[PDB]
RNA sequence: ACUAUGCCAGCUGGUGGAUUGCUCGGCUCAGGCGCUGAUGAAGGACGUGCCAAGCUGCGAUAAGCUGUGGGGAGCCGCACG
RNA sequence: UCUCAGUAUCGGGAGGAACAGAAAACGCAACGUGAUGUCGUUAGUAACCGCGAGUGAACGCGAUACAGCCCAAACCGAAGCCCUCACGGGCAAUGUGGUGUCAGGGCUACCUCUCAUCAGCCGACCGUCUUCACGAAGUCUCUUGGAAUAGAGCGUGAUACAGGGUGACAACCCCGUACUGAAGACCAGUACGCUGUGCGGUAGUGCCAGAGUAGCGGGGGUUGGAUAUCCCUCGCGAAUAACGCAGGCAUCGACUGCGAAGGCUAAACACAACCUGAGACCGAUAGUGAACAAGUAGUGUGAACGAACGCUGCAAAGUACCCUCAGAAGGGAGGCGAAAUAGAGCAUGAAAUCAGUUGGCGAUCGAGCGACAGGGCAUACAAGGUCCCUUGACGAAUGACCGA
RNA sequence: UGGCAAGUCUAACCGGAGUAUCCGGGGAGGCACAGGGAAACCGACAUGGCCGCAGGGCUUUGCCCGAGGGCCGCCGUCUUC
């Protein structure tokens, strides 16, 4: 099914973290990533700006894109970011990989899922 | 393994009775045959509707919504005219495929969060109101003023 | 990271920054895809004669002779695919598109990714290359480009502990099957890719299994023959730098 | 222990020419090149060899004659007499 | 009707290419583009159509390649051309030749230039295609083998480790291959160079500027071309640059473009006879009809139709001599070779099937030929090693006799 | 399935080269970024309210936040005294 070996590794790591540190978000994200690419999140910034609050990490089971404006200072964790998205986010906040999210927060506390 | 790869041995390759998969009778005639009779379902109905004006008397407007302009002012500041806590932008310079169009028109979708002075050939009423209510102004190009007559 | 530059005696002389692309995450899927495309794109169109089996006014007698209704000419069956000498029902055709498209970005990514795989000594040994050293790729003085004799390159490679790969590639397989009837009798392992700057290395080119390339045009097949990443490579110092922006 | 005419399966030897291996032929793509003829072409007929039926070559100067250059110790086309 | 389709097929004809081509163009309408073809796109868009099914452009844009010119006439008026070595002949006032060709030209009066154009002369590089010359390094040891091109060991070249041949897997045995060099052909009688010619500007001048034409009507064909495609046919039929045509209905005015009814024109593009190269193509019922005598043998009055057939062996060493026989047959014996069960349509040598023979059945017995279970007889090794009986242990569901 | 993402892809073709591969150019043009209307012509929610899955939070068997989803509202245009 999946041909990207890094996507598979990501998914395997998300499961290991959910089964141990009890973060149910990571399991939820793993299952969505296992679903067809078609269903994966593609989120622009306007959507993150609208639903995010500070000191709550935004989690995108998918990829973050660059339309819209992000003022809020937030940590956004995603499978990938467009070049523009990562640049706009790093100005007011922090763009981070899901692999880092799992490291800093294996229990998946204080996160909000956004698609 | 593909579906197709599994057909050998099946004899009918998914076609049902071997009496199927013959000529065009199996499809109700060639192409759109029957679109008015046995196959009428889900075809547009028959007939003639309306008229067309000659391709050469048609004008093509290049359009942009204020939202696109406004969301981008900071990045356009690295390029077009920041002045007055305010921004001045000639819209013809912003819009892709402007020169290939008869005129440039600013439309009114979304919000204006800055004070903007906008130059274009034409404006929707809503684009004018939003740009003014944000404490900005709308500047009709010479060509824009010609359009009044 | 840092790369250790070597001179023509094989002795460490100075060192340089290993450029950022050698940190490109290794994607064997993307690399395989770029290679499959380049391989497809040099294949030649072919097909049977469009009229083969059709040149005959053979006609069926129809019922009444106690015979199947099959076109015959002079009492022999003709033209139909179940007939000996009859046409091929669904033959190869020249008009078929045998090329594979690939997005420039996607291809460019695979180039960078294959570059990075050459910097990983475990990957390179996994691929099957034979050599003894911790550091890969091998970077070398630009004077390598002035070498002329093949034996000089041998000595240098021996001095760099890298010559055993040439030994691996020095043997040919006489292939099973009918390719030999088409000129495809032989094959051999791939050994060392030599990447220079000005022109490819005539001195190294005839070494067993060797390929020569240049930093500006070096491709995924060069870096990853058969789509397998981690080829044992030597870069010239200038090549190493030029490859940085690819 | 006998049983012929026979049945089934092997064994040895045939018949047959599949299979595998092989490729002096095809098929297709690509680069180059491209007119001949009343100064009788292209095509065909008939000839032409020591012995010569076929193919090739050649034309009553008839598997050939002359010149220049190349080539070289062999040769008398396919074709081993 | 439309469609198949301006296809199949037929008639005529050119060239190495052809055709087109320097605007009476376009019409993103413009203060814009600027000969033609082709490729990509515009676009299945506009347009057509029992408004059904279907059909189907162009301008523009990005590319390729680029190149622009000559008459007719005005004004001149024999100043000219063709044949011939020459003499001489022929053509030509119904006009040869000069001028000239929208950058309008001519004429008159000026100003200015030797640039454009045209006619000539010379005449390639490079590149590409093909052919050729030269061309490095083992034919060492042991083993196997009929034969090393195998195994093991020791060496070598490589700007050459493409491919092929050679008694079996060969860079180093032979052809070749890399490198370097030579020739021919195409590019091309082209580009560059040169000789001659002379470009151009102002003012004046209604001197010149292609007729069954432009255009209209009747009838058809064709096209996407719709009142707005292109063409044919019958009839009618202008103007003269102060005029005329076009800008997708007609007329009039304006505006913008352009000059028909004379002519030439390199390069970029099509094909594949011919030369060469190439291949995730086929591999002798395949691939061409054709690896072979192949358009052969053979069929048809003819037009036309049309097969099948590849392989001894390293080397012919292609079987001497003898016996048999009617015998240059065949057989026997023998000879060669690693092999003759490689002996001539000869590598391998399946199945259907035939001869002989082995095992099992068999002249009192019944027919989807078997599956599964169990007996009998038969069986060299190898590649499978299990199996029988007494007793005992464990023992699901089920589950007694006798005796009272 | 994979790349890139308010964008995305180049076509013919050009240059390079290891010369049909491949490297670099090429965005002409296509689709997407706004719709409605035969046409003239006009031209929209970067979120107002409620419910609530997953997930998160909390003092936990109940409260809170709740993307996506669902129900409204509102906006552009056509027809419209
Ligand atoms: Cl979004
Ligand atoms: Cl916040
Ligand atoms: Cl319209
Ligand atoms: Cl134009
Ligand atoms: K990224
Ligand atoms: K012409
Ligand atoms: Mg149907
Ligand atoms: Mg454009
Ligand atoms: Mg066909
Ligand atoms: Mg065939
Ligand atoms: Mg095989
Ligand atoms: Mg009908
Ligand atoms: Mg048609
Ligand atoms: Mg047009
Ligand atoms: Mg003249
Ligand atoms: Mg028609
Ligand atoms: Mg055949
Ligand atoms: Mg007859
Ligand atoms: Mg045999
Ligand atoms: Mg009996
Ligand atoms: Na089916
Ligand atoms: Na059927
Ligand atoms: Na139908
Ligand atoms: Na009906
Ligand atoms: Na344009
Ligand atoms: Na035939
Ligand atoms: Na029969
Ligand atoms: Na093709
Ligand atoms: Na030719
Ligand atoms: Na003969
Ligand atoms: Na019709
Ligand atoms: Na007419
Ligand atoms: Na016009
Ligand atoms: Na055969
Ligand atoms: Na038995
Ligand atoms: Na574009």
């Amino acid at each position: 099914s999946k041909t990207n070996p890094r996507l598979s590794s990501l998914i395997a790591d998300l499961k290991s973290a959910a089964r141990s540190s009890g973060g149910a978000v990571w399991g939820d994200v793993a299952e969505r990533l296992e679903k067809p690419r078609r269903t994966h999140a593609e989120v622009n910034l306007g959507r993150i700006e609208r639903y995010a609050q500070e000191d709550e990490t935004v989690v995108v089971p998918g990829k973050v894109l660059g339309s819209g404006v992000l003022q809020k200072d937030v940590t956004v964790a995603a499978v990938d970011f467009s070049g523009t998205a990562e640049t706009k986010i790093d100005q007011v906040g922090e763009a981070v990989s899901l692999e880092q999210a799992i490291e800093n927060n294996p229990e998946g506390s204080h996160v909000r899922v956004i698609r | 393994t593909s579906k197709k790869k599994r057909q050998r041995g099946s004899r009918t390759h998914g076609g049902g009775s071997h009496k199927n998969r013959r000529g065009a009778g199996h499809r109700g005639g060639r192409g759109d045959a029957g679109r008015d009779k046995h196959e009428f379902h889900n075809h547009e109905p028959l007939g003639k509707s309306g008229f067309k004006r000659p391709q050469k008397v048609q004008e093509e407007a290049a359009t942009i919504d204020v939202r696109e302009i406004d969301e981008n002012v900071t990045l356009l500041a690295a390029d077009d005219v920041a002045e007055v806590g305010g921004f001045r932008v000639d819209v013809r310079d912003v819009v892709e495929e402007a020169d290939d169009a008869d005129y440039v028109k600013v439309l009114g979708a979304g919000q204006v969060r800055h004070e903007l002075t906008l130059i274009a050939d034409d404006f929707s009423e809503g684009a004018r109101e939003k740009v003014e209510g944000a404490g900005g102004s709308v500047e009709l190009t010479d060509l824009g003023e010609e359009r009044q007559a | 990271m840092q790369a250790t530059i070597y001179d023509l005696d094989g002795n460490t002389d100075g060192e340089v920054d290993l450029p950022d692309v050698f940190e490109t995450p290794v994607r064997s899927d993307l690399i395989g895809k770029a290679v499959r495309a380049a391989q497809a794109n040099r294949k030649q169109d072919y097909g049977s004669d469009e009229y083969a089996g059709l040149r005959t006014p053979a006609e069926s007698f129809g019922s009444g002779r106690g015979q199947a209704h099959v076109p015959k000419q002079d009492g022999r069956a003709r033209r139909v695919p179940q007939a000996v000498k009859g046409r091929s029902a669904h033959p190869p055709k020249t008009e078929k598109d045998r090329s594979l498209d690939l997005n420039d970005k996607e291809r460019q990514l695979a180039v960078r990714s294959a570059l990075a795989a050459t910097a990983d000594a475990d990957l390179v040994a996994d691929r099957g290359h034979e050599f003894d050293r911790d550091e890969v790729p091998v970077v070398v003085s630009d004077d390598f480009e002035d070498l002329v004799k093949t034996q000089e390159v041998v000595s240098l490679l021996e001095a760099l502990d890298v010559h055993a790969d040439i030994d691996r590639a020095d043997e040919t397989k006489i292939k099973a099957g009918q390719g030999s009837a088409r000129g495809r009798k032989y094959r051999r392992p791939a050994s060392i890719l030599f990447v220079t700057s000005d022109e490819p290395s005539t001195a190294a080119r005839n070494l067993a299994g060797a390929d020569v390339a240049t930093a500006s045009e070096v491709n995924t097949e060069d870096l990853a023959p058969g789509g397998a990443p981690g080829r044992l490579t030597v870069f010239t110092e200038s090549a190493l730098a030029e490859v940085a922006e690819r």
